[PDB]
């Protein structure tokens, strides 16, 4: 369950303040998966009373992103379990909410958490992971591009195993961090979003198992 | 550091642990809300009340109960959500509509209703304003840490602290 309270003595307009809470929430907190359970509880608030006086809408729009950004990856990072916070940049998607329904997808495989749990630069996992949006037919594995980190890994540029041994390498040194980024674009038009999760761990498993919760 | 909030936190026995699990956030001052939630067909009755609360976009404060959900618990469960949100409100002097409830733990578990009236008949107002952190604190769950941020902007302060690590993929609206 997410439970998350935001106070402020800024003054804003009413309908704004709506307007701006929503459009964070959704980059933020609507924007991370531990374990796909989206909970009977998760409640999000945000109260201004006016005391500090009238705030620029914009400037405290910009102030709450950062504000519940850094309580996403908080989150990410204290998974239940976690070692690694993953962080999944879709690029290049139809629009925002395909790249969204795709991060996602590739944020919550059991497959693709505990590759990168285990530090297996199994890029395979997420090529299998987008395959998964299968009625996003737009999205052509040939146009495909997936990255771990800053190492393009998909798709093959000539051979062979090249190449994709070397460069496996390297995704297996970034992946030795706590911090997890896959990058995939998806070459259909400027569709953009990032989400949060985590790696899957036997931690996970006893803490979920022993366990009432 | 906001200017008008008071934090309450205490234990109720939510969990037999002594640790605070029941926290009041409320404003000295009138308040603008904005709320999203879980859409979840099985949404606990705390989530009601907040949507009916936020209606009006005025609301002062929340009281959250950790470690129990105060979900699938019927009839009984409708009935504790309400009475708690309102003797909060109460012994606050605050209209009913302008306090939320929000709650967390086990699902199918009524609430130990007892301690939680016993505890309701003393409270009242924090002296001096702040305690963000014992919010922060008496949340958590699963949790390792607590979870708070700060930030200042235009000469006003905002606070925000959050919780949750396990049955999470938010969805709110």
């Amino acid at each position: 369950t997410l439970l998350t309270f935001f106070a402020t003595d800024a003054r804003l307009d009413p309908a704004e303040q709506d307007r701006l809470f929503r459009r964070v929430m959704d980059r933020t907190f609507n924007a991370v998966s531990i374990d796909t359970d989206t909970s009977t509880s998760d409640t999000a608030v945000l109260f201004a009373n006016g005391l500090a006086g009238e705030v620029d809408a914009g400037e405290f729009e910009e102030a709450l992103h950062t504000a519940a950004l850094a309580l996403v990856k908080d989150i990410a990072s204290d998974g239940e379990g976690a070692a690694k916070l993953i962080e999944v940049q879709v690029t290049g998607a139809r629009d925002d909410a395909q790249a969204k329904r795709v991060g996602k997808t590739v944020v919550n495989s059991p497959l693709v958490k505990t590759a990168v749990h285990g530090c297996d630069p199994n890029w395979g996992r997420v090529a299998m992971a987008i395959g998964k949006c299968s009625d996003d037919t737009d999205i052509d594995q040939e146009r495909v591009t997936i990255r771990f980190g800053e190492v393009e890994v998909y798709p093959p540029k000539a051979r062979g195993d090249q190449a994709d041994d070397a460069l496996r390498a390297a995704v297996a040194e970034h992946l030795r961090g706590d911090e997890v980024v896959i990058g995939i674009d998806l070459a259909i038009a400027d569709g953009a979003f990032t989400v949060y999760g985590c790696d899957l761990t036997e931690g996970y498993v006893r803490l979920n198992s022993e366990y009432t919760t | 550091t906001p200017r008008g909030f008071v934090v309450h936190t205490a234990p109720v026995g939510l969990a037999d642990d002594g640790r605070d699990d029941f926290t009041v956030l409320a404003s000295t001052a009138p308040a603008t809300v904005s709320a999203v939630f879980t859409r979840s067909r099985f949404a606990g009755p705390s989530v009601v009340l907040c949507r009916e609360a936020v209606a009006d976009g005025q609301a002062r404060g929340v009281v959250v109960l950790a470690r129990n959900a105060n979900v699938a618990t019927g009839l009984e469960g409708e009935e504790n959500a309400r009475e708690v949100r309102e003797a909060v409100a109460r012994a606050l002097g605050l209209p009913e509509g302008e306090m939320l409830i929000a709650s967390t733990g086990v699902i199918g578990r009524q609430y130990p209703m007892e301690s939680i009236r016993e505890h309701l008949k003393t409270l009242e107002w924090p002296a001096g304003e702040g305690g963000f952190d014992r919010a922060a604190r008496a949340i958590m769950t699963t949790d390792t840490r607590p979870k708070e941020v700060r930030v200042s902007v235009g000469g006003a302060t905002l606070v925000g602290i959050a919780k949750g690590v396990g049955m999470l993929e938010p969805d709110m609206a």
